[PDB]
RNA sequence: AAGAACCUUACCUGGUCUUGACAUCCACGGAAGUUUUCAGAGAUGAGAAUGUGCCUUCGGGAACCGUGAGACAGGUGCUGC
RNA sequence: CCGGCCGGGAACUCAAAGGAGACUGCCAGUGAUAAACUGGAGGAAGGUGGGGAUGACGUCAAGUCAUCAUGGCCCUUACGACCAGGGCUACACACGUGCUACAAUGGCGCAUACAAAGAGAAGCGACCUCGCGAGAGCAAGCGGACCUCAUAAAGUGCGUCGUAGUCCGGAUUGGAGUCUGCAACUCGACUCCAUGAAGUCGGAAUCGCUAGUAAUCGUGGAUCAGAAUGCCACGGUGAAUAC
């Protein structure tokens, strides 16, 4: 049928559908090659397609929504390891046992009162 | 049909005033779709905390403003003067609209 | 720190071709947080190496490493009173970390033209080992060695 | 905050009140583009000055209802920092619990 | 470089240079109203302006026109 | 590579070459080679004479080099003459659009020495 | 000065707001300046009847106080004319109309207002300010009190330097914001100055 | 000081006010207000027309406004040792 | 008319409530069979998860009597009061804290991608028109998850610039303006045109920072008629190192 999966890195909010059938990765209309294929960490995306293969096994209805470029990736790449539960433990074994799993929050920090942005002290002087 | 709309400070009272503004409606004339939550709007002030100089130290304080939505699309007879001269709930401001 | 026996972040392996040692390399090119702009540096210099090298970039980027890495280096650590150099043995791990960040220190001086241009001889150089690096790891010796007396 | 600079204060924002917001016609209306750019809004802008030298909305220094500081303004709650937060802590301005996010 | 609908006067000036130049020549003009420019027709008249704590007598010529009267009065003194 | 009063530049693309002119920035330049019909990719080299001469033509509407001077001095000296207060911060070497003299206003008051 | 202010600490857990009105952007402000005058006034006015506090709530643009004290007799007066003439004075000012509620408290020695102001009334009449406090500190942990501290500050006593002296008996985390705990200063005039008299009373666990 | 062109403003120069810009008390006269004019830097000074309400002890009212007399008012004046 | 734009859906995001969850609880080993500790498992999260709030007895007779309250003292035809104009913005100089720089991981031109948090009615002001521009005109919607401020910028593609004080830098000044306001001279902000300074990475010395932190990139708020590189706040990109 079709599995979903969430997934949100820093801020950016994905979702990841995803079935069995052609290679293509579709997001958000835009080709996963046009989106940011192009850039550098462009296969972030397809990370967790390695020791679970892709080719032409799963094509993925992705969406994003937030954050920035890198997040939104990030937030990808939950999504699908999120997604992948068709054939469950057996795929986290080595899913898990490889990062990729964890949520890996580490948001912004607040800006602190007093300082500058949140750990940067607004320079000391002596006299 | 009925768009009311409710909003006020402390969240847990108008969670009673959604309750009763619900029940004091559904039950005599049916109808409702519910608490739609809507986001909070929340207000921030950094006032200095001292009387004279110390620029550094400050006090942040908030006013938490929480919405709800209680809409009733149907204009129910029993419902829609259940509204008026039966609303109260006092610290809780309540916009009804047509 | 004082107590934290914290362990060494794990990094992101290259996103073109596998090597995290050189995504090391980037991360130590990465002004102003640019990553994008630097390792599009890094691949620039890296072509304009496998090209006048003949080597790849994995071995290219290794036949340039190892003649600027330091092998011992000084830090004083003074024995009740005294402060005089104490020639140790630097750890593997930090080693060629080290003589990555010499050869992009380099980098930033000796101003040919494009940044991409100046690395890329830079490895070069460090091919017969002659460039500056190297020269800074030969000093990094002279600390050690002449002044091995102290164990 | 000197009884003088109260009184100053309000005789400028209810003298203020009793002109413009009401004969701010003279400057909104008669100076702009139109026939009326001839020597009418010439005697508009002569006439702007029969007014007193307040009545304007920019000579409204704005400050705190009670102890009536310049300074330390919150357009909020129309009182100094110093009151408001003297005033928040004793639990009296509504919803006004302390920040912590 | 301001106001680019008209210039600006203060009345008793504006009606004072009227009522002087229309009886003729005679002395300097005691005003205050530094922030007034200078019409064409205030030209001879080398009306007093007020600096602060004295009033800085100033011919008007034919290219003090332009300029508004605080420029040609000086007010903190340097050395 | 001489049109108005001076601009002897070379191997660079036109509107720069013609900001080498004194009295006329990039903006202007560009103006200039619109009225020209000549692109403002090329350089002053690969330039021809039949297109430099309407150049000087088009160049000779505005005002540049030495007559923008004398304008300059004019309006400068103009001030310093009728001794408004714009004139007089011209005469004592201080900053005239009203900057902080107190600390800053070294372009104007000159190099830090005594 | 480094504490927090204990009540506004806990205004959003335990404690409650003294005002309690929704109003709009606009005329919030307006609002609460007729409060706080409201409030100033009436406690001019009410304080011979010992007020310990004041609920201003604003139902369907008509104010409405409450007043907490331990003498709700005094207040009313006879037949309750007193709440009357309140009513009208009061009303006014508040933009009107005003009903009122006063609330009895069967245990006054408990609500630091009223602690506080006693402890006061006892400074003005030149009796000895470690009678007074250990007096209020003694009543109040022997009434029924998991902990209470009362604090002195000023020239008591009539010196030339100012010492702060404060007394305290039982449990009283200010720290626990689950806990209940009663907080009031109060400026005692005297003939040398102002004494600062501040009494936190920890009422409960929660 | 989370924001000095005027104001803010506490400072200076000049022109001014004195129970006074802000509070209550008493006597006395006037609905309040609004339109507009002249002198003046303006403050203020001098007017000119209009309007002349809520209770009748109706020699008074509840506000509002002006002079009179003394209480006082007022002070970002000094001392945070 | 491919705009969730319309039916319709309540799955999903997000929204706000009510709960669940992490306790060295489980496992190994160590340790006086104690507390505890090192490691492992599972887990979104690992041992006070991150951050904030919360500041003990006191110390400094620290700071504020100019926010306010108040004891003394003092003025009380004045040190009180009203108004106009000036000043608080002066400048041989000295320091503190910042911003923009000195360039090619860069400037410039064209194209194009991805945010959060907000604020708003004597306010936010689309759209459309004219203006090189700041803006002006006309005038919807919106006290609002719907309407607006409001195109995020670095980034990415492509073209140019060749290491010169230069297509770097943008100060200074001239001219012409727009906006708020009774009024922009003393002393506003912004735009256009021209001008184009010092500066080639900084002596002695000294500061910040262990992560989504430093660094760099823009956005919004409060104060506010107008007036920030300041303060407070939000998100993007995102390290180095800790023997
Ligand atoms: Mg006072
Ligand atoms: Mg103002
Ligand atoms: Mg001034
Ligand atoms: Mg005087
Ligand atoms: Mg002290
Ligand atoms: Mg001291
Ligand atoms: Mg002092
Ligand atoms: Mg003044
Ligand atoms: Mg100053
Ligand atoms: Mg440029
Ligand atoms: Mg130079
Ligand atoms: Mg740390
Ligand atoms: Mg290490």
């Amino acid at each position: 049928n079709q599995y979903y999966g969430t997934g949100r890195r820093k801020s950016s909010a994905a979702r990841v559908f995803i079935k069995p059938g052609n290679g293509k990765i579709v997001i958000n209309q835009r080709s996963l090659e046009q989106y940011f294929g192009r850039e550098t960490a462009r296969m972030v995306v397809r990370q967790p397609l390695e020791l679970v293969d892709m080719v032409e096994k799963l094509d993925l209805y992705i969406t994003v929504k937030g954050g920035g470029i890198s997040g939104q990736a990030g937030a990808i790449r939950h999504g699908i390891t999120r997604a992948l539960m068709e054939y469950d433990e057996s795929l986290r074994s080595e899913l898990r046992k490889a990062g990729f799993v964890t949520r890996d929050a580490r948001q912004v920090e607040r800006k602190k009162v007093g300082l500058r942005k949140a750990r940067r002290r607004p320079q000391f002087s002596k006299r | 049909r009925i768009r009311i709309r409710l909003k006020a400070f402390d969240h847990r009272l108008i969670d009673q005033a959604t309750a009763e503004i619900v029940e004091t409606a559904k039950r005599t004339g049916a109808q409702v779709r519910g608490p739609i939550p809507l986001p909070t709007r929340k207000e921030r002030f950094t006032v200095l905390i001292s009387p004279h100089v110390n620029k550094d130290a400050r006090d942040q304080y908030e006013i938490r403003t929480h919405l709800r939505l209680v809409d009733i699309v149907e204009p129910t007879e029993k419902t829609v003067d259940a509204l008026m001269r039966l609303d109260l709930a006092a610290g809780v401001d309540v916009q009804i609209s047509l | 720190p004082r107590r934290r026996v914290i362990g060494q972040r794990k990094i992101l392996p290259d996103p073109k071709f596998g090597s995290e040692l050189l995504a090391k390399f980037v991360n130590i090119l990465m002004v102003d947080g640019k990553k994008s702009t630097a390792e599009s540096i890094v691949y620039s210099a890296l072509e304009t190496l496998a090209q006048r090298s003949g080597k790849s970039e994995l071995e290219a980027f290794e036949v340039a490493l190892e003649n600027v890495r330091p092998t011992v280096e000084v830090k004083s650590r003074r024995v009740g009173g005294s402060t005089y150099q104490v020639p140790v043995e630097v750890r593997p791990v930090r080693r060629n970390a080290l003589a990555m960040r010499w050869i992009v220190e380099a980098a930033r001086k000796r101003g040919d033209k494009s940044m991409a241009l100046r690395l890329a001889n830079e490895l070069s150089d460090a091919a017969e080992n002659k460039g500056t690096a190297v020269k800074k790891r030969e000093d990094v010796h002279r600390m050690a060695e002449a002044n091995k007396a102290f164990a | 905050a000197k009884q003088s600079m109260k009184a100053r204060e309000v005789k400028r924002v209810a003298l203020a009140d009793k002109y413009f917001a009401k004969r701010a016609e003279l400057k909104a209306i008669i100076s702009d583009v139109n026939a009326a750019s001839d020597e009418d809004r010439w005697n508009a802008v002569l006439k702007l000055q029969t007014l007193p030298r307040d009545s304007s909305p920019s000579r409204q220094r704005n400050r705190c209802r009670q102890t009536g500081r310049p300074h330390g303004f919150l357009r909020k709650f129309g009182l100094s920092r110093i009151k408001v937060r003297e005033a928040a802590m004793r639990g009296e301005i509504p919803g006004l619990k302390k920040a912590s996010w | 470089r301001s106001l680019k609908k008209g210039p600006f006067i203060d009345l008793h000036l504006l009606k004072k240079v009227e009522k002087a130049v229309e009886s003729g020549d005679k002395k300097p003009l005691r005003t205050w109203s530094r922030r007034s420019t200078i019409f064409p027709n205030m030209i001879g008249l080398t009306i007093a302006v007020h600096n602060g704590r004295q009033h800085v007598p100033v011919f008007v010529t034919d290219e003090m026109v332009g300029h508004k009267l605080g420029e040609f009065a000086p007010t903190r003194t340097y050395r | 590579a001489r049109i108005a009063g001076i601009n002897i530049p070379d191997h660079k693309h036109a509107v720069i070459a013609l900001t080498s002119i004194y009295g006329v920035g990039k903006t202007r330049s560009k103006a200039i080679l619109a009225a020209a019909g000549i692109a403002e990719d090329v350089k002053i080299s690969e330039l021809s004479e039949g297109q430099i001469d309407t150049l000087r033509d088009e160049v000779a509407k505005f005002v540049v080099e030495g007559d923008l001077r004398r304008e300059i001095s004019m309006s400068i000296k103009r001030l310093m003459d009728l001794g408004c207060y714009r004139g007089l911060r011209h005469r004592r070497g201080l900053p005239v659009r009203g900057q902080r003299t107190k600390t800053n206003a070294r372009t104007r008051k000159g190099p830090r020495k005594p | 000065g480094q504490k927090v202010h204990p009540n506004g600490i806990r205004l959003g857990i335990v404690k409650p707001w003294n005002s309690t009105w929704f109003a709009n952007t606009k005329e919030f402000a307006d609002n609460l300046d007729s409060d706080f005058k409201v409030r100033q006034y009436l406690t001019k006015e009410l304080a011979k009847a010992s007020v310990s506090r004041i609920v201003i709530e604003r139902p369907a643009k008509s104010i409405r106080v409450t007043i907490h004290t331990a003498r709700p007799g005094i207040v009313i007066g006879k037949k309750g004319e007193d709440v009357e003439k309140l009513r009208k004075v009061v009303a006014d000012i508040a933009g009107v109309p005003a009903q009122i509620n006063i609330a009895e408290v069967r245990k006054p020695e408990l609500d630091a207002k009223l602690v506080a102001d006693s402890i006061t009334s006892q400074l003005e009449r030149r009796v000895m300010f470690r009678r007074a406090m250990k007096r209020a500190v003694q009543n109040a942990m022997r009434l029924g009190a998991k902990g209470i501290k009362v604090e002195v500050s000023g020239r008591l006593g009539g010196a030339e330097i100012a010492r702060t002296e404060w007394y305290r008996e039982g449990r009283v985390p200010l720290h626990t914001l689950r806990a209940d705990i009663d907080y009031n200063t109060s400026e005692a005039h005297t003939t040398y100055g102002v004494i600062g008299v501040k009494v936190w009373i920890f009422k409960g666990e929660i």
